[PDB]
RNA sequence: ACCGGAGAGGGAACCCACU
């Protein structure tokens, strides 16, 4: 019913009224470590190939 | 531990006003008179020797690591 | 590589003047564990110098 | 359409600060005008320290943040001197860094006082603010050592401004106000009686603030400089005007090739 | 109870009880009574005098101990049974004088009220100004803030060891922090806060803290964490401190080895870093393979000493401890002396900083929205006194029931010294420089720094390390673990009805597997 | 010979007991240290009441 | 412990002085766990006879 | 059920419009061709969210009724909320 | 990614955010967005799930976004609103007496992003140019929204007597055809309750639009508070001194209407109330004339408070605090009590060795006629001790049944 | 209830009960929460108690 | 370990610009210029000196966000006068402002020692 | 190779090689420190 | 190919603490 999860990240939450309510500032450490898989096509075959 | 080098507020430097308080203190100075006597004229800067503890005294009275 | 584990100084740069230790090496950049600060940064060879 | 007028007048020089008038400019002006005060005038601090030994009590960074905290007399180097990251040499030389050098050990039964008189330079006029005191006073305290404790260190002064690090903040108090008594009431008092009166404030005790008028603007910006040691308090404010205006000239030079370049 | 006031044969801890409408009368001499001081009270009077006052202020020559003031019969220690039975005034000036009457038969008086408040509680500045469940969270934190927490702690070899740089005793103290001890290892700063909404970033429960100050050292501390290990355990593995060579051993990690010295450990004195090798040591293999502890990853310090010895069993023994000082940055938990903690929501430099009529910025901005429900008074009060205090070169008395000092009083005190009597001063906005159309409350309050980093909580995980009875990610932040999709957090995606992202959770995120099964009896294959 | 008693620390047979604050030193001792607990396997342990 | 009979854990009035009243852990433990007063001392006990 | 006998929403739910986006900005991600001629923008959702708007989703929705039949709704013909 | 503060209690405790990459290492959630997940910044964590599959990626974006997740199916309300600083200077901004330069609407106006570029002809043209508060939240709320509101002070007698529809206190929020007419907005005109204007908003406009004037309402009113500016101080706690004479006098007062109480039920000439014996009568009448005692001296408080109170500039606006928190402070603290009742008799037929055997008056069974600010004698001390423990230890207690 | 007056009357009383609580504090919770709870808990014609 | 360094406030990264400049839509003789490490010292002056020309219909700054090091102006003119023009007309006064300043105040110091 | 130690007593700089028990030449004591590296240590003021 | 980058690193119990 519930268990541990991998691409989840933890750590402490601080205000900051300089962005959306949709938005969520992440340090660099974390998304640094986080990813996501991105399927390959002509249409960003250039930029994952430069990443 | 010891006495900053400046204030944190105003960054005034504090470092070397400790050894005179101190000496002034032992006197019929009170701290009042002390700090204004050292120019601390913002109580920024009178709170860091006035709250001040000076552990370095009693972190010396250890026989060191080496000789 | 070779330059793994070898005492460097960042001698250009924004970062210049650092000792740090490198932790990975490239053909191009190289992982800098700085001795001063907290953080372990990327710069090019031709920056570092070897003590 | 155009750039007013300035004037300033001084009411007070001395070696430890400066306090004076300035007439006839912005509310902007003068908040950017304190402002490079504290971030933008560079002078010379220590920012690589290397420590050889250190038998003290206080260990290592606790040594070498106290050391940078300590202010270095850089009157006229901090101009001619240059940014390590634009300097062409390696690590460090004379022309962008200056060397420090402390040995000091305890023998003596009696407790040693490592101060900044224990600092020595590789250059004469670029040391502590141990320089002239005569018209007693103490030096700044680094650590105290007890007999058979030691350091060893070797330390180069860098040329920055108090927007990287405080320790480069030539100013201690930079008083800033204008209007003292509340004629533009850009500030509300609930019982203006309660409030004491400003130093630069005209009026008399049966007074509590000046009436208000709709038209005025915010004039006769009072500052007081103070200065922490390392640059004269009045050379401090030459140099942030020097700095901003060197600012905004490259900033002018940038959009002006950016215009030059879209057009 | 004569005998008792003179230690003839009853000594003092043994309680006499006299229950008068039910005729028992017990005395109790077991241990375990909990008991308290209290002064003796005869008819109206106290027996404390001024030559008990006067013989007792000249001791350390007259040796005129508490044991002597006991032996006196001026105070009894009167537990809990036998204070049921007994009548007791809170102060004997106001509580012992003509009037119309209340008692007027005491037979105890209190030496302090103040007395009733434990360790932790002590230290709160005007305790009574403050609702009591802050009071609980202050005493709760007050073993979280950190500073010297011992004298001796480089000789200390200890883990998980938290000091500041620079600790002060409190602007304004109670009476009872002498006895504690907290004015020779106090853990806080005093510090000047502006309870005012300056940008937002302290909006909910938040701080700002001035860059500037902590560039100069404010707050600013060490993180002292040891690591032991010990070399041993069979007939033929024998564990062994040395510098593990890869041709040799056979397991190794990518870390680099040459950090470490030929016996196998690294000098004092050299940065490190996660996963950074710090004892190298090896057993047999019957070449051989390597239990090298390694360094706690992500935590980037420096090694401050190394000790080795033998344990009681003859074998080699080392513990390290490694230095690493920790900032103050946003997140950092934060919390003063009324039970109003709060992490640091943006750091501002001396020139975006606020400022008064001088160049004082606040080294701590809170939000005035914490005050009104939490209703810390005594925190307010606080910041006058601190005020007050650094004003006048004399240290604040916070005691809780003094009843000499009141806010009337402290306004007064820093109307004389060209402050607005309330606190408030005329702060100027430090981007745009026009002053702050309302004034801003502000003054030095003794601000504590927590155990509660925010980079010792920060962590995340990308298909990292696994449990080995079932293939589930590990648990923790040491181990590179994954945070726990629990139960009600399934209920909520059920909520949200997205059924494709709960079993991404549940299923591919956690361990996705295969198995074989028979289509005839429903059987693993 | 019966056996060894974990022994707490500035207790009356403790070896820091009525020591001055100068011995407590010269031991690397904290002279302010109120003691009461147990060393037990290098390990501090205090007896909850 | 986690049990809901708040009776134990309230503050008594028999605490006055002997056991601070503001300091209790705040989790599982409120009033449960409860330190000290300043001035509060403990019996250790002797022979009645 | 026939074409005649349809008695679920015309409207396409929210889960309905979550998962045919999902599924087939998944598919132009595996470089499916796509039914919308696109202006240069190379993110797959973006891709699925125009051709929904331009209602050219070469998908149709299957919604089970309770008792066990099901309809064939494809995503052109069912009014979109958003 | 998908964001939750741990103990998830409803749908508004798991929702999608986007994912914007900050220096600093703390996760930072926008201050409406606070109020769901009930996150205090007080040291919180808050775990961050990042969806793997692009499929599952769309439908966290179509489904659980926050924008979209503005109102709740629990009580038809909005969840999100002005919160704790916003929402005070939102009380102050829209005030009838607010008036911003040109170059400080201009400062403004550069932070709405839903904003055309076109300036508003001013509400007075001469002497100079001075634009409104409501001049300002009239561009920030968006497209053409229609609502009626009622501010936290708005007098009962002002609706049916004249000046209805002008309002001297300007109160009665009317917002028309997109734009701000009259009104100071508070927690009852822009925070979670049904029917307020952001709800208003998000069922008319779409909730992406909510969200930018979440956003816009954060940004520009926070900017003005750096001119504004918004404190609390130990000013903003103190009375008159008639006014703590008035109190003094009704604490007085009361005390000596709970001797006479305890004089009649001594002297058996208290008849006990029908349905209730001697005992819980008398504790009745005792109660009733604490609370009486109470509400009047809040009452005085509040009357004695000025119009210039960060404490009243709180409260008034709903972000934190109550009407009774300013009682607390400034007048009485209260009765202290623990299950219901006064502060039992914990020794023999007594509260506390200070205080005689069978004491029923109220400073010997919890009555703090001390507030905040005059401290609290140590009896009294030790009774909010005691009363507020059973609090604590009620927070504690509940988790483990609500949760279950 | 149940005993007496039969299971549609229950529903409305449990109903009623389980508003009254939910209510008395001023709060707000939709009738489609209660009316479901108050269904699934009676749609067998015996008191489904949740346990 | 997030802790960006303390030259990042005011240090171009390479291939970064040190302006930026973009016509706005939504008006006309509207633009909005965007400052690479820079702050309020620079973006108050500027809007300050900006709001003295009448020819300048609309003049203001924003830090988009503290931890980033960005500062967005808007400005929009009057037709027959540019934005651009406004912006370096501006930048042009408060430097002479700037340089009168400074021989005034060295002035003063000259006059004030010993006059 | 040489691996100079302290004594945490006396203070005294003692050779000692690998694989030998933690011994003080003089005064037996039985506790050691090991010295102060060698290599560079930069440390900004910061 | 000279080793193949090897990382997976027990677990149970209790205690403290965080929201």
């Amino acid at each position: 019913m519930g268990k541990r999860v991998d691409f989840s990240a933890r750590t402490v939450i601080t205000p900051d009224p300089n962005l959306s309510i949709d938005q969520v500032g992440v340090p660099r450490s974390i998304a640094a470590n986080m990813t996501f898989a991105e399927i390959v096509t002509p249409f960003n075959i250039d930029r994952l190939q430069e990443l | 531990m010891i006495i900053p080098v400046r204030c944190f507020t105003c960054g005034k430097i504090v470092g070397n006003k400790w050894e005179a308080y101190l000496g002034l203190l032992q006197a019929e100075y009170t701290e009042g008179d002390a700090l204004d006597a050292l120019g601390l004229k913002r109580y920024c800067c009178r709170r860091m020797l006035l709250a001040h503890v000076d552990l370095i005294e009693k972190l010396l009275n250890y026989a060191p690591l080496e000789k | 590589n070779e330059l793994i584990g070898q005492t460097v100084r960042i001698s250009q740069g924004p970062y210049k003047g650092y000792i740090g230790v490198v932790k990975d090496a490239t053909e191009s950049t190289a992982r800098v564990e700085l001795h001063s600060t907290c953080q372990t940064i990327s710069v090019d060879r031709q920056r570092l110098t070897t003590v | 359409p155009y750039a007013n007028q300035p004037t300033v007048r001084i009411t007070e020089l001395t070696d430890e600060n400066v306090k004076f008038i300035i007439e006839n400019t912005d509310l902007a002006v003068a908040n950017s005008i304190r402002r490079v005060f504290i971030a933008e005038v560079p002078i010379i601090a220590i920012d690589w320290v290397q420590i050889d030994a250190n038998s003290s009590v206080l260990h290592d960074e606790f040594i070498a943040h106290r050391l940078g905290l300590i202010p270095l007399t850089s009157d006229d180097i901090v101009d001619k001197l240059q940014y390590s990251r634009d300097c062409t040499c390696e690590e460090f030389c004379p022309e962008c860094s200056v060397e420090f050098t402390l040995d000091v050990r305890c023998n003596e039964d009696q407790t040693r006082h490592v101060t900044s008189r224990d600092l020595i330079s590789n250059s004469p006029r670029v040391i502590p603010v141990t320089s002239r005191n005569r018209d007693e006073q103490d030096d700044i305290l680094i650590v105290k050592l007890r007999k058979g404790q030691e350091l060893r260190l070797r330390a180069y002064a860098k040329k920055g401004f108090g927007k990287e690090h405080a320790k480069w903040n030539p100013t201690a108090g930079v008083a800033f106000e204008y209007d003292p008594d509340n004629a533009l009431r850009h500030t509300v008092y609930p019982k203006p009686e309660e409030w004491p009166k400003s130093e630069y404030s005209e009026l008399d005790e049966d007074e509590s603030q000046a009436p208000y008028d709709p038209n005025g603007k915010p004039e006769r910006f009072y500052y007081n400089v103070e200065s922490c040691g390392s640059l004269r308090p009045e050379t401090i404010v030459l140099s942030a005007l020097s700095g901003l205006k060197k600012k905004l000239s490259d900033l002018q030079t940038q959009l002006s090739h950016e215009i030059q370049s879209d057009v | 109870r004569k005998l008792r006031r003179q230690m003839d044969i009853i000594v003092s801890e043994v309680s006499m009880i006299r229950d008068i409408r039910e005729r028992e009368i017990r005395i109790y001499t077991d241990a375990g009574r909990i008991c308290r001081p209290l002064l003796i009270v005869e008819k109206q009077k106290l027996l404390l005098k001024k030559r008990h006052i006067d013989q007792l202020k000249e001791r350390e020559y007259n040796n005129y101990s508490w044991q002597d003031l006991v032996a006196s019969g001026v105070v009894e220690y009167i537990d809990t049974l036998e204070e049921e039975t007994v009548m007791l005034a809170m102060t004997p000036d106001d509580l012992q004088e003509k009037e119309v009457a209340y008692c007027s038969t005491y037979t105890h008086c209190e030496i302090h009220p103040s007395m009733i408040l434990g360790v932790c509680a002590s230290i709160i500045p005007f305790p009574d100004h403050n609702q009591s469940p802050r009071n609980t969270y202050q005493s709760a934190m007050g073993k979280q803030a950190m500073g010297v927490y011992i004298t001796n702690f480089h000789v200390r070899m200890d883990t998980l060891a938290h000091v500041l740089y620079y600790p002060q005793k409190p602007l304004v103290t109670t009476r009872s922090m002498e006895y504690l001890r907290f004015r020779e290892l106090p853990a806080g700063i005093n510090s000047i806060v502006a309870i005012a909404s300056y940008t937002g970033y302290n909006q909910e429960d938040s701080v700002i803290m001035n860059r500037s100050a902590v560039d100069r050292g404010f707050f600013r501390s060490v993180f002292y964490r040891s690591y032991k290990e010990q070399e041993s355990k069979g007939f033929d593995q024998e564990e062994v401190f040395e510098k593990p060579t890869r041709e040799t051993c056979q397991g190794m990690r990518h870390a680099i080895y040459d950090k470490l010295d030929d016996d196998g450990l690294i000098a004092p004195g050299v940065r490190v870093s996660g996963d950074d090798v710090i004892i190298g040591k090896t057993v047999t293999l019957p070449t051989k393979r390597d239990c090298s502890t390694f360094l706690r990853t992500s935590e980037t310090g420096i090694v401050d000493q190394v000790m080795v010895t033998l344990n009681q069993e003859g074998y080699k023994f080392c513990k390290i401890r490694v230095r690493s000082v920790r900032i103050p940055q946003i997140g950092d938990k934060f919390a003063s002396r009324h039970g109003q903690k709060g992490t640091c929501g943006i750091q501002y430099r001396q020139e975006d900083m606020p400022f008064t009529c001088e160049g004082i910025t606040p080294d701590i901005i809170i939000n005035p929205h914490a005050i009104p429900s939490r209703m810390t008074i005594g925190h307010l009060i606080e910041c006058l006194q601190g005020k007050v205090s650094a004003n006048k070169g004399e240290i604040g008395d916070a005691t809780p029931f003094n009843d000499a000092v009141n806010v009337q009083k402290i306004s007064n005190l820093l109307s004389d010294y060209g402050y607005h009597l309330r606190g408030n001063e005329v702060l100027y906005n430090g981007f745009t420089g026009r002053k702050i159309t309302s004034q801003i409350f502000i003054g030095p309050t003794y601000y504590q720094r927590l155990k509660h980093m925010v980079d010792d909580k920060i962590h995340s995980r990308a298909r990292g390390p696994i449990q080995i009875l079932n293939r589930q990610p590990m648990e923790g932040r040491s181990r590179d673990g994954g945070l726990r999709f629990g139960e009600m957090e399934r209920d909520c995606q059920i909520a949200h009805g997205a059924a494709q992202f709960l079993r991404e959770r549940l299923f591919e995120a956690s361990d996705p597997y295969q198995v074989h099964v028979c289509n005839l009896c429903g059987i693993m294959a | 010979f019966i056996g060894k008693i974990p022994i707490m620390l500035r207790s009356t047979y403790c070896l820091l007991n009525g020591l001055t604050d100068r011995d407590l030193c010269e031991l690397n001792e904290c002279p302010l240290d109120p003691g009461g607990y147990f060393i037990i396997n290098g390990s501090e342990k205090v007896l909850i009441a | 412990r986690d049990g809901k009979l708040a009776k134990p854990r309230q503050l008594h009035n028999t605490l006055w002085g002997m056991v601070c009243p503001a300091e209790t852990p705040e989790g599982h433990a409120v009033g449960l766990v409860k330190n000290l007063a300043l001035m509060a001392y403990i019996s250790v006990g002797s022979q009645p006879s | 059920q026939a074409n005649q006998k349809r008695i679920t929403t015309p409207y396409m739910t929210k889960y309905e419009r979550a998962r045919v986006l999902g599924t087939r900005a998944l598919q132009i991600a595996m470089c499916a061709p796509v039914m919308v001629e696109l202006e240069g923008e190379t993110d797959p959702l973006l891709i699925a969210m125009k051709e929904l708007k331009a209602r050219k989703i070469p998908i149709i929705i299957r919604r089970y009724l309770p008792d066990g039949s099901y309809e064939d709704w494809g995503v052109d013909e069912l009014i979109i909320s958003d | 990614v998908i964001f939750n503060r741990q103990p998830t209690l409803h749908k508004m405790s798991m929702m999608g955010h986007r994912v914007r990459i900050l220096p600093w290492s703390t996760f930072r959630l926008n201050l409406s967005v606070t109020t769901p997940y009930n996150a205090d910044f007080d040291g919180d964590e808050m775990n961050l799930h990042l969806p793997q599959s692009l499929e599952t990626r769309a439908e966290i974006q179509e489904l659980a976004m926050v924008p979209r997740m503005i109102v709740t199916p629990q009580s038809n309300r909005p969840v999100m609103g002005i919160v704790q600083d916003t929402l005070t200077a939102v009380r102050k901004f829209t005030k009838r007496d607010v008036f911003l330069e040109r170059g400080e609407v201009m400062n403004l106006l550069m932070f709405l992003s839903t904003w055309d570029g076109k300036v508003p002809q001013p509400a007075i043209l001469k002497p100079r140019p001075l634009w409104t508060g409501k001049q300002i939240f009239s561009l920030i709320i968006p497209g053409h929204i229609n609502c009626i509101r009622t501010h936290s002070t708005h007098p009962d007698d002002e609706d049916s007597g004249p000046y209805k529809h002008i309002s001297p206190g300007d109160t009665k929020v009317v917002v028309e055809n997109g734009e701000l007419i009259m009104g100071i907005l508070c927690k009852k005109s822009l925070g979670t309750s049904a029917g307020s204007l952001v709800h208003i908003s998000y069922l008319e406009m779409g909730h992406d639009i909510t969200r930018l004037f979440y956003s816009n309402i954060q940004t520009v009113i926070n900017n003005w508070l750096l001119i504004e500016g918004h404190t609390i101080g130990i000013g903003d706690s103190i009375a008159d001194s008639k006014t703590y004479q008035d109190i003094q006098n009704t604490i007085k007062k009361a005390k000596q209407d709970v001797i006479e109480v305890i004089e009649k039920a001594h002297n058996n000439e208290l008849e006990p109330t029908p349905g209730n014996t001697l005992r819980q009568t008398f504790e009745n009448q005792v109660n009733r004339i604490l609370n009486d005692a109470r509400d009047k001296t809040g009452s005085s408080a509040q009357k004695s408070l000025s119009e210039y109170n960060n404490f009243k500039s709180m409260v008034v606006s709903g972000a934190k605090g109550s009407k009774i928190n300013i009682s607390q402070v400034i007048a009485v603290v209260g009765q202290q009590n623990v299950e219901g009742k006064r502060i039992p008799f914990g020794f023999k037929h007594r509260t506390l060795p200070h205080f005689i055997k069978d004491d029923y008056g109220p400073e010997s069974r919890g009555f703090v006629e001390n507030s905040y600010l005059a401290g609290l004698t140590p009896t009294e001390f030790f009774f909010h001790a005691m009363g507020g423990r059973e609090g604590l230890i009620d927070t504690a207690v509940k988790t483990a049944e609500t949760g279950y | 209830i149940f005993t007496v007056l039969g299971i549609e009357a229950v529903r409305k009383a449990l109903e009623r009960e389980l508003y009254h609580v939910i209510s008395f504090d001023g709060s707000y919770v939709n009738y489609r929460h209660l009316a479901l709870l108050c269904d699934t808990m009676t749609c067998r014609g015996h008191l489904m108690a949740i346990t | 370990m997030n802790a960006p360094p303390a030259f990042e406030s005011f240090l171009l990264f390479e291939g970064e610009k040190k302006i930026t400049i973009n016509k706005d839509t939504k008006v006309p003789n509207a633009c909005l210029f965007t400052i690479n490490k820079e702050d309020h010292t620079l973006g108050n002056i500027i809007k300050s000196q900006l709001l003295k020309d009448p020819q300048v219909l609309f003049a203001g700054y924003k830090v988009p966000h503290p931890l980033e090091h960005k500062i967005i102006i808007r400005v929009q003119t009057t037709p027959d006068y540019s934005p651009q023009e406004a912006f370096t007309n501006a930048i042009t006064d408060l430097i002479s402002e700037l340089s009168l300043l400074e021989e005034r105040f060295r002035v003063a110091i000259k006059d004030k020692q010993e006059g | 190779q040489p691996m100079i130690y302290i004594c945490g007593e006396c203070h005294t700089e003692n050779e000692i090689k690998s694989r030998d028990p933690i011994r003080c030449r003089e005064c037996g004591y039985r506790i050691m420190y090991k010295k102060r590296t060698k290599r560079l240590v930069v440390f900004d003021a910061r």
